[PDB]
């Protein structure tokens, strides 16, 4: 059991060498922005369905990343995020951990581009975009499943077609948690899961002349 | 009804899935009737059809060129020597709003002058986006190619209804970042609006699990 | 009721760095993550969760390690009966709720132990009340 | 898992190499004595208090070291303590295990020097003797945590100001197992924990002239 210690927040986590690159790039070029900003955390239950926040726009009001957004014009970034969750050996379940660039959804402001409590899914079967979640496994993914292991890391390189693009309105990808096979225990346990979601951008750059 | 014999042993190259022969094939895309205004205008639209929405959609971004040929003829077959204009509106360069605006004599705007009884012409278009690829899934807040505008040659109406069809090849294709395909019906050729009253499963169904 | 508190009682000036090691003390099949949040000397005390984040902070999952250490920085006196001090705010947050599986009690407890560090010195003596 | 064997007397225990040595100093020079004395279990309740030995108070009617300090005049030695105790993963606790030299007791003598049973502490916040509990780990302390490891042993070397004394009057150190965190579970386990002391003689000399 290791602990990592980036700026100012450390947090200790398993040196696990099992995460994921997505489409096998790192992040690259073209003081305080490398920390660890961790997210609120969602409770899962008997009847959740699943959990899904939008990038960049979860950090456009947080820390110095949501004030340097919010003035400077462009932006470029990649990512790395990491999810964990904390259950007993007598809890049973499973988890995907995937993400989708462009994620477009389907019938107000407050719903697509929901900030940093993220919003829940009403249609899981068809990740409310018309596209089946059996297919889900070609993006870049990654099983959590309760009875073995209790997380998960994906890193996150920069696509878009342009090479700096403003903060503000376009969001780059989606991250997404779906609970394909549900939780279940027997009466006196804890009846509400966590799930903690923890984020630390690599290599960020702004050049927007502010 | 699936049955037994005829089995194939020798496995087949892999040419026949590279990403140039699964769009490689032309289609129609278009149809542009023109009774007895007298103009008409057809912006080129690649999701004008269920069918090759489905088929680009399952990338992200793409790369291309075009190929256009247009199959002029009377409504029921014949042919009579008709001229004929088909002006290419570039993005960015206003419609015509008439049959006579001044839009029609542009220097800019190219066309081409054949007439009914010629084998169809051919123009090819180059990639016109400002950014390094299309994109048919845009998430933030606010992909034309152009616009093209048909009219018989005159100042005079012709007596002959005209319909034509529009064909439309794909050349030097380039994809990035797959993605599921939609297996859910269309409503409109903007949104991926699906109709949440009843869910259509993927798979058909069967009684038990247990019976094969 | 440290040793660090009854010895700081016989001097007038110190300054130096600390740490502090906490404990926890349940049962095995236990687990959850808590907060430990350090404000410096001079600012507010977070009134939330989010603005805790964004100061100085560890990350203490239970079900892996049992004990976790934090370091305070600077303190300083100059005490005259009022005293020039400069410190900050110790705060302890609930980062997930407390899981445990079906047997095991509900409740548990953290110890909390106080040390000072190697550059910590002290003068002018002076007898105590 | 080793497993010791000194004299006629072989323990079964795991090779630590967690020990604590009091002061830093081993036990140094000025057949059947070196072997594993095991003293009685202690029953660890929910409302139990502490308990104390006094040294070598304990040792005074046990075995070849009961007769030859009851003979002698003069004595000298180390000691070797072992405590370990014995919990299932579903209890939860913690106990401190401290040593104190001169100890003195404040308001008999079935109660000063209790011998091999020991006894129990009246007000442990005051350890009895007006010292808080608090500031005790300033002395060669061990901390016994139910969570992680059920084992502590101290080294205690020879500490007087002069190099021989009697064995029937002076008691050089007591030592001290106090709950600080108090025994949980729930109903339908095991209500009493055992608590077992195991004592081990180095470097004992006898010039008494019997």
């Amino acid at each position: 059991v290791a602990q990592l210690t980036i700026g100012n927040s450390t947090i200790t986590t398993q040196e696990a060498a099992n995460i994921v690159i997505a489409y096998g790039e790192w992040p690259e070029y073209c003081v305080s922005v490398n920390r660890f900003f961790t997210l609120d955390t969602k409770s899962w239950a008997k009847d959740s369905k699943g959990w899904y926040w939008k990038f960049p726009d979860v950090l456009t009001e947080v820390g110095v990343f949501g004030q340097n957004a919010q003035f400077h014009y462009l932006y470029r970034s990649g990512f790395c995020v990491h999810v964990q969750c904390n259950a007993s050996k007598f809890h049973q379940g499973a988890l995907l951990v995937a993400v989708l660039p462009e994620y477009v959804l389907g019938t107000p402001y407050a719903t697509t581009q929901p900030g940093q409590v993220g919003a829940v899914l009403t249609h899981p079967y068809v990740l409310d975009a018309g596209i089946p979640l059996s297919q889900l496994t070609v993006c870049p993914h990654q099983w959590i499943n309760l009875r073995t292991n209790n997380c998960a890391t994906i890193i996150v390189p920069y696509m878009n077609t342009v090479p700096f693009d403003s903060a503000l309105n376009h969001c780059n990808f989606g991250l997404l948690v779906i609970p394909v096979v549900p939780l279940d225990f027997n009466a006196g346990a804890t009846s509400e899961i966590p799930i903690t979601v923890t984020i630390a951008p690599m290599c960020a750059e702004f050049a927007g002349l502010r | 009804n699936l049955i037994e014999t005829r089995c194939v042993l020798n496995h087949h190259s892999t040419q026949e899935t590279a990403i140039g022969n699964f769009f490689s094939r032309a289609g129609l895309v278009s149809i542009i009737t023109m009774p007895t205004d007298g103009y008409v205008n057809w912006d080129i639209d690649l999701m004008g059809y269920a069918q090759l929405r489905r088929k680009c959609e399952l990338f992200t971004y793409m790369r291309f060129d075009a190929e256009f040929t247009f199959v002029v003829a009377k409504p029921n077959g014949v042919l009579v020597p008709q001229l004929l204009q088909y002006m290419y509106v570039p993005p960015g360069a206003p419609k015509p709003t008439s049959r006579d605006s001044f839009a029609w004599q542009t220097a800019t705007n190219p066309s081409v002058f054949v007439k009914m009884t010629d084998p169809p012409a051919q123009v090819s278009v180059p990639f016109m986006s400002p950014a390094s690829a299309y994109q048919w899934f845009y998430d933030g807040y606010p992909n034309m190619m152009g616009t093209f505008s048909i009219r018989t040659v005159g100042t005079e109406k012709s007596p002959h209804s005209i319909t034509l069809r529009v064909y439309m090849r794909i050349k030097h294709v380039r994809a990035w970042i797959p993605r599921p395909l939609r297996n859910q019906p269309y409503l409109f050729k903007t949104n991926p609006n699906y109709k949440g009253n009843d869910i259509k499963c993927t798979s058909t169904s069967r009684d038990k699990i247990t019976t094969l | 009721s440290t040793i660090l508190g009854q010895l700081c009682r016989y001097y007038t000036q110190w300054s130096g760095s600390l740490e502090v090691t906490f404990m926890f003390a349940g049962s095995f099949m236990a687990t959850g993550k808590m907060l430990i949040a350090y404000t410096p000397p001079g600012g507010n005390v977070p009134a939330d969760r989010i603005t805790a984040m964004l100061g100085t902070h560890v990350i203490w999952d239970f079900g892996l390690q049992s004990s976790v250490t934090l370091v305070v920085p600077w303190i300083s006196n100059t005490h005259y009966y009022f005293d020039y001090y400069t410190t900050g705010i110790i705060t302890i947050w609930y980062q997930t709720n407390y899981v445990v599986p079906i047997g095991a009690p509900t409740t548990a407890y953290i110890v909390a132990l106080a040390a000072a560090q190697d550059n910590f010195t002290m003068k002018l003596c002076k007898d105590t009340e």
